[PDB]
């Protein structure tokens, strides 16, 4: 499977979960900045690893990052 | 020297000479005197004694071709020095004037703007004040205006 | 003034500019042709 | 609107107060230019043409040396004296003067006129009036002479002739 | 119903938004904060689809710039006029047209390049053109350069009225949609109109000009000495002497007693022997029946008047069972849709540019074309290159529809969505397809290469071991050749030449003559069949996968025009509907080099050459292409080793202009692999370091540098990869066949 | 009957220019049938009338003036002042090339600032303030129209004239002075 970490400079602005077109994303509660919330990736089983998300992502440096890793059926796009 | 000989002096130099006008002629023979043909191709005759008379004082190899010296000996100066000089004083020029522009821009309330449609009143006062870029681009040397701080110049992660 | 802004935009200047180095090195060329050294 | 061109409205940067204005900029140059650097400019190269038709007029019977003995020919002239190595010492020391008289300050960018108007480079040794009309007088002769050498070198390129036996009776 | 409607004084023609580079886009109008902008800025300059939503405003953009594109055409052709007027060996070439090669550019002497003005004839030095523009100029009867210089003039005149028009239909009366859409309106009057006016008007011309112009000339009378145009006209006795028919004037017309118009009105067949051109009595009525059938084809649509077709009905009527709804919705599609119609029409006016090529070589249409075989060759080179870009365009046009235009409602299980239903099927069939085409059509050359290496003639693919003869394209030859006086009785000679009866020679040299069919024809053939299928598959592959695929189920969202969906699902490269147009460049110039290669070494080994006084054809390469063109060392060999001679020892002479150009060429080919081989990472990481020591000497600029994006560097790659290609072999055909030709 | 609204004068029949409303000097009747002035700038096609206008007047008096007599120094082989033959005479003499550049110098220096101003519209078109004798009196009188209108009516006939010239004297190979007195 990719691995998908978020970083503290999240703003949590939801663009890389509105971004992902496999639903790895989602927003949670949190105190950390003024939105009140961060990104999270709970389904990174379904993450094809496309960076959509990364490329949504308006902070400088990244706040959320994907580490391709082991290939799957599912990570491999694979509909046979 | 037998490697390189003045091309006055020089055997194939003159050969050379001998066979570009022949090919001019043979060529000329197939036209009437005073047609446009003729007077063209014998245009290109003239010049043709000329050029060689001209690259007579220059060195030649056995090919009968000159062949520049570019070691900075004075008695060819002409062939490199004199030119090098030259093209550095006008790129020394364009560049300095392009800097000149380029630190103007940056003044302005739309940098980007001016450089994609030039303020042709500040292009032209730059660019006819580059004739001395030597001793402007010393003074700013000199002042520790040419350079920016290393402090002051983003860089990548090591 | 929108016209002279036109004529001051990037292509129009370099065209403009190229063709008159182009121009001066064509004629020096044509009245002092082969020149191989100064 | 214009004094010189009523049809043309007045060149805005020009002004009465400076020395041959007829407000007469039909190219509109000085738009494109600072018009104390074009003042400085067109009463500099009006004194140095106003010296170089008097040269040409005074090239008859005024001071000759025993350095003479050069053809008034403009082109093989200058090909001569470069060669000697006399245009080479006039170069350096019209360059000496150019620095002196400006100050430093010689580019189109660093040139200023902080208590001096186009033109006043502080040369007034007989101290002659300078601050009045004096200054059109300058400028008209200047504007002559810059014609006037034009005529003169042109001339010279022509038929080959001397300036001043062309003004005699003579046609091409 | 059929109704003119415009908006008048639309659009200020002020120069406001000249001095406001990229006001059309509302993402480029800020300007620039990086070079980005500047590509952007012209990759989208005509995208009007992108620029506005209204289905109107684009309309009357495509109207407009279609005048701008026929104002640029008409100074074209006027320059090419007035070249022949000023700069040209036409008068003189009229004279004498086997002898003297037709040149109409000068070149100025400036760095030793009047080189280039070469022995020519004609009392003038220049380049020798292959455009055939003094075969046509014969053709249409111009006999001086007063006429030139004239239809010069009226070229500037037609470009200033474009011009004119252009902007009048944008800026002061702007047709509104509903104008646009009247496509059977739009049908009636330019199938009667354009084509059918303009070959009954053209007809006109051949009738009265071409045809007593040329029938003098082919007698062999002074062109200077030829009555002038207006003369055939206005004296009919003049007329009477050349053509008998016109002492009966347009009586025999209006009385059906078309056979008295048998002098002026053919069906002659093959060619003229004096100039190795059609008849032109064959033209003129070809043009007449051609006209005919236009204005009567043009008068099929319902416009106001009730009578003629709905091309909505004629469409929803052609539904059977095994189609659901067939062609339910098409109207709909091509009324709503530049993007559609771009597709179909760029797919046959591009297959229409390789029709004219087939047709023009085997037919020569102009007077002296057939044996001036720098412009036989050019001609049919040039037309290949235009129809193949034509054809992948389509392809592009048509993903652009499926992305931008194409709706379920509209095309709900009509022939559009049933096709897109099964393009599983239809691709795995075409790839299976594009598989067995390429082992058995170049592996026949890879076997002959390996059996002729190791010795084995006798176990080759060849004309003299295991045959493989075109049988059934021998047999249509035969058919062709059977025709005139058969299945086609009044016709007197075959079609074309080139399947079967005569050789036909302009002095020595052989305009046409039978094109024989062998085991090196059957495989070049099967090679040709092969490109085009592989094209088919990439192109179609586009626009069937454009708005999603099983590895990208929402492409359709991502646009035409993107590079990826990222290194995921294995990496989504070159996923987009403009990749697989990027790809289907590539194969189209490989198959049309192909088709070129073929044309020319062809002709050269068993049409093009000589005819001694005994009566021997000597071909330009000796009839080596049934056994050399059989294997790959063959093509490399005895065509492109042996061919590019010319090119690469053109130095020194009128030719060296083509050996610069050859090598100009190769080097612009190699610098594409820069762009098509790397990415923008490295170069943008390379520019990082450049901009540091601009920072370092306070000369960065406040545009930002970038790499170029990910679709400009493949974009720039297939320009180069092309441009290179396609030049250097221009540079090698027009280097060989004006030395040998 | 005539159509509903304004009529133009000169053709009662066409409706009335939008532009043309019969006030400047040369144009009561309002004359634009084909409709240019609907198109195109007035202030440019007035500027190219009036340029038209002085640039034939002194075209057709110059033809018989020279016909009636030419200078001795020009030695003028052709009789026919509208010919190829003495236009290209006085190419190659230079004194057609020294004349082109003073009216080229009058164009770029004059003649474009002139009409820019005009487009603008800080100028009237073919103003030039060139009044030394008072032949006009005060810009913009009853006087200076009915001379501006003179202007363009004598321009507008020497435009004309211009082509019956050179048009008669291509078939006739005679002078027009020469034409008139011999049938
Ligand atoms: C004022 C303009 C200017 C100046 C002073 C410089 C100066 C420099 N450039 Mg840069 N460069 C420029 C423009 C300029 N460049 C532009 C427009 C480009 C894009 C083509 C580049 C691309 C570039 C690259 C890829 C590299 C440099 C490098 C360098 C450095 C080494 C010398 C060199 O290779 O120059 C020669 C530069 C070139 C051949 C690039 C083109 C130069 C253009 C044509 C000049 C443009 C002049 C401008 C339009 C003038 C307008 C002024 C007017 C409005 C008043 C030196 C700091 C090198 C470096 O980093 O060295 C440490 C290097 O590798 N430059
Ligand atoms: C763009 C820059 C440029 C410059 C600096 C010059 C400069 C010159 N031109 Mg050239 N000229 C140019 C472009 C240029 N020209 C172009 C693009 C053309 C083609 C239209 C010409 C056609 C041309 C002709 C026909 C002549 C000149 C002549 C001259 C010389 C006149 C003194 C001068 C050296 C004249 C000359 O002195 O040569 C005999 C001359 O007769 N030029
Ligand atoms: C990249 C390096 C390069 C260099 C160093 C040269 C150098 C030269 N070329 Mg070559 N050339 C090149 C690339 C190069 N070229 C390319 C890529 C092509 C194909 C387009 C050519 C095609 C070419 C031709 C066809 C000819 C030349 C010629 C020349 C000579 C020109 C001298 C001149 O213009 O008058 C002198 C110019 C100046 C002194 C410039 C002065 C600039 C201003 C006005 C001075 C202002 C005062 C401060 C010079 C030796 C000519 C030659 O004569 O060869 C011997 C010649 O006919 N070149
Ligand atoms: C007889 C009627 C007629 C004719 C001849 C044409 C011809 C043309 N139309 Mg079509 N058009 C027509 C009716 C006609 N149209 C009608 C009724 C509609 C609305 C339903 C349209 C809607 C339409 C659109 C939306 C577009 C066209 C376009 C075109 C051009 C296609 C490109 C081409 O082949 O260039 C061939 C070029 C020529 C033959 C040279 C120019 C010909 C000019 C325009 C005059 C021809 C007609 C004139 C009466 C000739 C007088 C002959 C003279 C001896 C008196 C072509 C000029 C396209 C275009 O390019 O527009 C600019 C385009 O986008 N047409
Ligand atoms: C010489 C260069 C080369 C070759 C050989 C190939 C080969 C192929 N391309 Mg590729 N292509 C190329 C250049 C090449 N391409 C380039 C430069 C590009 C970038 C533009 C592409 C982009 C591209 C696209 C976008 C597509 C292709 C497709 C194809 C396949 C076409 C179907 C086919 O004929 O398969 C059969 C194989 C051949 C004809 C090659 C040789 C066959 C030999 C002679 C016979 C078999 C030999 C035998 C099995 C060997 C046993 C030996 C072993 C035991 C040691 C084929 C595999 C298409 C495809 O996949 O179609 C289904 C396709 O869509 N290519
Ligand atoms: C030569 C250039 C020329 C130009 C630029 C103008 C321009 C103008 N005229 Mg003037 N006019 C002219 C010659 C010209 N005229 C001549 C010779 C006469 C005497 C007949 C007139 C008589 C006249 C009257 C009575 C009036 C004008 C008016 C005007 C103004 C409005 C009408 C217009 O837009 O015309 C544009 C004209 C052109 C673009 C030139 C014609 C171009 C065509 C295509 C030439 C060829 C047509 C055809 C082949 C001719 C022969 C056909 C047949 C009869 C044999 C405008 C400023 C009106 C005005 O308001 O005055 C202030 C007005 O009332 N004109
Ligand atoms: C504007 C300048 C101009 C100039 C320089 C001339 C010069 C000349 N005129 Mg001309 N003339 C002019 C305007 C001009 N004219 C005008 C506007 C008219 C009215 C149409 C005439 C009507 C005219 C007539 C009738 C005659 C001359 C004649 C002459 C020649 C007299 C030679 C002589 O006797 O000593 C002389 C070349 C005479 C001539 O031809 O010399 C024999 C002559 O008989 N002129
Ligand atoms: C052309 C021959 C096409 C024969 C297909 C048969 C044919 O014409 O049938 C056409 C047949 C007609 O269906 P309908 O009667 O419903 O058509 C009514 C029409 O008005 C709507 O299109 O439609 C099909 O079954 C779809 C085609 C599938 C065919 C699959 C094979 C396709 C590959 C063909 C390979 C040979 C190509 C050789 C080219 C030289
Ligand atoms: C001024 C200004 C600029 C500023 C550029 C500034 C910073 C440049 C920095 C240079 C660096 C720090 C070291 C430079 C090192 C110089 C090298 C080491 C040259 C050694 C000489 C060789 C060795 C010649 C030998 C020989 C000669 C002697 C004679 C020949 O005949 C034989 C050879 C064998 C060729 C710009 C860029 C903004 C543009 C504007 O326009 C003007
Ligand atoms: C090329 C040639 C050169 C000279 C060529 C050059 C200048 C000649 C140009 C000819 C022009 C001026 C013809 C003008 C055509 C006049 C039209 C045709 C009149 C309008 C139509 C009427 C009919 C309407 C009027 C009326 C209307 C308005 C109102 C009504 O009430 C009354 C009527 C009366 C009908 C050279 C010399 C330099 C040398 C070169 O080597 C050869
Ligand atoms: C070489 C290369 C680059 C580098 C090339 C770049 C950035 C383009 C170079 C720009 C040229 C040189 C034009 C810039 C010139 C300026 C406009 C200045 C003009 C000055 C006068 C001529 C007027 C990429 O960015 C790239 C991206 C993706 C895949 C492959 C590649 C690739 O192969
Ligand atoms: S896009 Fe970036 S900043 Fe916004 S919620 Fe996702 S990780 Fe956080
Ligand atoms: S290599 Fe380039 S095109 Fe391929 S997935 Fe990565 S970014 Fe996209």
């Amino acid at each position: 499977a990719h691995t998908v970490k978020i970083y503290d400079n999240c703003i949590g602005c939801t663009q890389c979960v509105r971004a992902c077109p496999l639903d790895v994303l989602e927003m949670v509660p949190w105190d950390g900045c003024k939105a009140g919330q961060m990104a999270s990736a709970p389904r990174t089983e379904d993450c094809v690893g496309c960076k959509r998300c990364e490329t949504a992502c308006p902070t400088d440096f990244l706040s959320i990052r994907v580490y391709l890793g082991g290939e799957t059926t599912r990570s491999m796009g694979l509909a046979y | 020297a037998d490697v390189l000989t003045t091309c006055q002096q020089n055997e194939a130099f003159h050969k050379r000479e001998a066979n570009e006008i022949r090919q001019l002629q043979n060529r000329q023979s197939k036209y009437d005197a005073n047609s446009g043909g003729y007077l063209a191709l014998q245009a290109q005759i003239d010049q043709v004694h000329k050029r060689f008379d001209k690259y007579g004082e220059l060195l030649c190899g056995q090919d009968g071709l000159p062949h520049l010296i570019t070691d900075g000996d004075w008695r060819h100066a002409r062939e490199f020095t004199i030119p090098a000089i030259l093209f550095l004083y006008i790129t020394g020029w364009i560049g300095w004037v392009g800097r000149s522009y380029l630190q103007y821009t940056k003044q302005t309330k739309n940098p980007t703007e001016q450089e994609i449609i030039l303020d042709l009143p500040m292009a032209f006062k730059y660019m006819l004040s580059g004739f001395l870029w030597p001793l402007s681009a010393w003074q700013e040397y000199r002042s520790g205006k040419l350079l920016a701080k290393e402090d002051e110049i983003s860089v990548s992660p090591r | 003034m929108n016209l002279k802004k036109y004529l001051s935009t990037a292509p129009v200047v370099a065209t403009l500019w190229l063709f008159l180095t182009a121009g001066i090195l064509i004629e020096l060329n044509r009245f002092y042709p082969d020149s191989l050294f100064y | 609107q214009s004094p010189a061109m009523p049809f043309l409205s007045k060149p805005p940067n020009l002004s009465p107060d400076m020395p041959g204005y007829r407000g007469f900029d039909p190219l509109r140059l000085s738009d494109a230019f600072d018009v104390n650097w074009l003042l400085e400019g067109e009463v500099k190269n009006g004194r140095v043409a106003m010296l170089a038709c008097l040269h040409f007029f005074v090239t008859e019977y005024y001071q000759f040396p025993f350095y003479a003995g050069a053809p008034k020919l403009a082109a093989p002239a200058h090909d001569y004296f470069v060669k000697s190595g006399a245009m080479i010492q006039i170069l350096v020391f019209i360059g000496f003067l150019e620095m002196v008289l400006h100050r430093g300050k010689v580019l189109y960018s660093d040139m200023e006129w902080k208590g001096r108007k186009p033109g006043e480079l502080g040369f007034n040794p007989l101290n002659l009036p300078n601050d009045k009309a004096m200054k059109d007088r300058e400028i008209n002769n200047g504007r002559l002479a810059m014609l006037g050498f034009a005529g003169i070198i042109h001339g010279e390129f022509l038929n080959g002739k001397m300036p001043i036996e062309q003004i005699t009776n003579f046609q091409p | 119903k059929v109704k003119v409607v415009v908006d008048r004084d639309v659009v200020a023609t002020s120069f406001e938004k000249w001095a406001k580079p990229g006001h059309f886009s509302r993402s480029l109008a800020k300007g620039p904060k990086t070079t980005t902008w500047i590509w952007n800025l012209h990759a989208d300059a005509h995208d009007f689809d992108s620029h506005t939503s209204s289905l109107e405003e684009v309309s009357r953009k495509i109207f407009s710039a279609h005048f701008g594109q026929l104002a640029i055409i008409f100074i074209w052709l006027s320059g090419m006029y007035f070249h022949g007027a000023r700069f040209s060996n036409y008068v003189a070439w009229l004279s004498n047209p086997t002898g003297i090669k037709p040149s109409a550019q000068v070149v100025w002497p400036i760095v030793g390049q009047q080189i280039l003005n070469a022995d020519v004839g004609g009392g003038i030095q220049g380049i020798q053109i292959t455009s055939g523009l003094f075969q046509l100029w014969r053709a249409s009867g111009i006999v001086n350069e007063l006429q030139l210089y004239v239809t010069a003039i009226g070229g500037l005149v037609m470009a200033g009225l474009m011009m004119f028009a252009g902007w009048f239909h944008y800026h002061k009366a702007a047709p509104k949609l509903e104008w646009f859409q009247n496509v059977e309106s739009m049908l009636n009057h330019h199938l009667a109109g354009l084509l059918g006016l303009g070959s009954l008007s053209w007809a006109g011309h051949q009738i009265h000009v071409s045809l007593p112009v040329n029938k003098l000339l082919d007698a062999g009378v002074a062109p200077s000495s030829i009555p002038l145009p207006h003369e055939f006209i206005l004296n009919r006795n003049l007329m009477a002497e050349l053509y008998p028919s016109f002492q009966q004037g347009l009586a025999p017309f209006f009385t059906l007693n078309w056979k008295q118009y048998s002098d002026i009105l053919t069906f002659k067949g093959g060619l003229s022997p004096v100039t190795g051109g059609l008849w032109l009595t064959d033209v003129a009525h070809h043009h007449l029946a051609i006209a005919v059938l236009f204005i009567v084809a043009g008068h099929m649509y319902r416009t106001n008047w009730g009578i003629g077709h709905s091309m909505k009905q004629l469409l929803e009527a052609h539904k059977g069972p095994l189609t659901g709804e067939g062609h339910k919705g098409l109207y709909e599609v091509l009324t709503t849709s530049w993007h559609a119609n771009l597709a179909i029409n760029l797919a046959m006016l591009g297959s229409l540019s390789i029709i004219v090529a087939h047709h023009m070589y085997s037919m020569p249409p102009y007077p002296y074309l057939a044996t001036d075989y720098p412009t036989q060759l050019s001609l049919f080179t040039h037309h290949m290159w235009i129809g193949g870009f034509c054809i992948v365009g389509a392809g592009a046009h048509a993903a652009i529809y499926m992305v931008r235009d194409y709706s379920p409602t509209v095309n709900y299980n009509n022939v559009l969505d049933r096709m897109i239903r099964h393009r599983d099927a239809i691709i795995s069939h075409l790839n299976w397809v594009c598989i067995f085409l390429g082992t058995h059509s170049f592996g026949l050359y890879i076997h002959n290469d390996t059996m002729r290496a190791l010795g084995r003639a006798q176990d080759m693919f060849s004309d003299t071991a295991i045959q493989l003869q075109p049988v059934l394209a021998q047999w249509i030859q035969q058919i062709h050749t059977l025709a005139p006086g058969n299945t086609a009785v009044n016709a007197l000679a075959t079609a074309s030449y080139a399947f079967g009866a005569d050789t036909v020679t302009v002095g020595s040299k052989i305009a046409m003559m039978p094109i024989k069919l062998g085991t090196a024809d059957f495989m070049v053939h099967h090679i040709h069949a092969f490109t085009i299928h592989v094209t088919v598959l990439i192109l179609l592959k586009g626009v069937l996968f454009a708005r999603n695929s099983r590895l990208i189920p929402d492409k359709a969202n991502l646009g035409f025009r993107f590079p990826c969906d990222g290194p995921g699902r294995g990496g989504t490269c070159q996923v987009s509907a403009w990749d697989h147009v990027f790809l289907g460049l590539f194969w189209m110039y490989n198959a049309l080099s192909v088709v070129i290669f073929h044309f020319s070494w062809k002709m050269q080994s068993d049409v093009w050459g000589t005819v001694s006084s005994n009566g021997t054809v000597s071909h330009i390469t000796g009839g080596n292409f049934a056994q050399s063109a059989i294997t790959i060392n063959g093509w490399l060999r005895d065509f492109l080793w042996a061919q590019a001679s010319q090119v690469i020892q053109s130095y020194g002479s009128s030719l060296s202009a083509y050996g610069l150009m050859f090598l100009g060429a190769h080097f612009v080919w190699a610098f594409s692999l820069m762009f098509l081989f790397s990415g923008r990472g490295y170069w943008q990481e390379l520019i990082e370091s450049i901009v540091w020591a601009h920072n370092k000497l306070k000369v960065a600029p406040s545009i930002a540098p970038r790499a170029l994006s990910i679709t400009q560097g493949r974009a720039v790659g297939v320009a180069h990869y092309l441009l290179g290609g396609i030049a250097t072999t221009w540079a090698f055909f027009l280097a060989r066949i004006i030395s040998v030709g | 009957q005539a159509p509903s609204g304004a009529a133009m004068p000169s053709m009662p029949f066409l409706k009335r220019p939008s532009k043309l409303d019969g006030s400047l000097p040369g144009g009561e009747g309002c004359f634009d049938p084909l409709g240019f002035t609907e198109v195109f700038s007035l202030e440019w096609m007035r500027e190219a009338e009036v340029k038209h206008c002085r640039v034939a007047m002194l075209a057709v008096l110059g033809v018989i003036a020279q016909e009636f007599g030419t200078l001795d120094f020009y030695h003028a082989q052709s009789k026919l002042q509208l010919s190829p033959d003495l236009h290209n005479q006085f190419v190659q003499n230079g004194a057609l090339q020294q004349v082109l550049l003073f009216v080229c110098a009058w164009e770029f220096f004059v003649g474009l600032p002139a009409l820019i101003e005009s487009l603008e519209g800080r100028r009237e078109p073919g103003y030039f303030g060139f009044d030394p004798l008072k032949l006009g009196g005060t810009y913009g009188s009853a006087q200076w129209k009915r001379m501006a209108a003179g202007e363009l009516r004598n321009g507008r006939l020497a435009m004309i004239a211009f082509g019956g010239f050179f048009h008669q004297q291509l078939l006739t190979k005679q002078g027009i002075i020469e034409q008139l007195t011999h049938f």
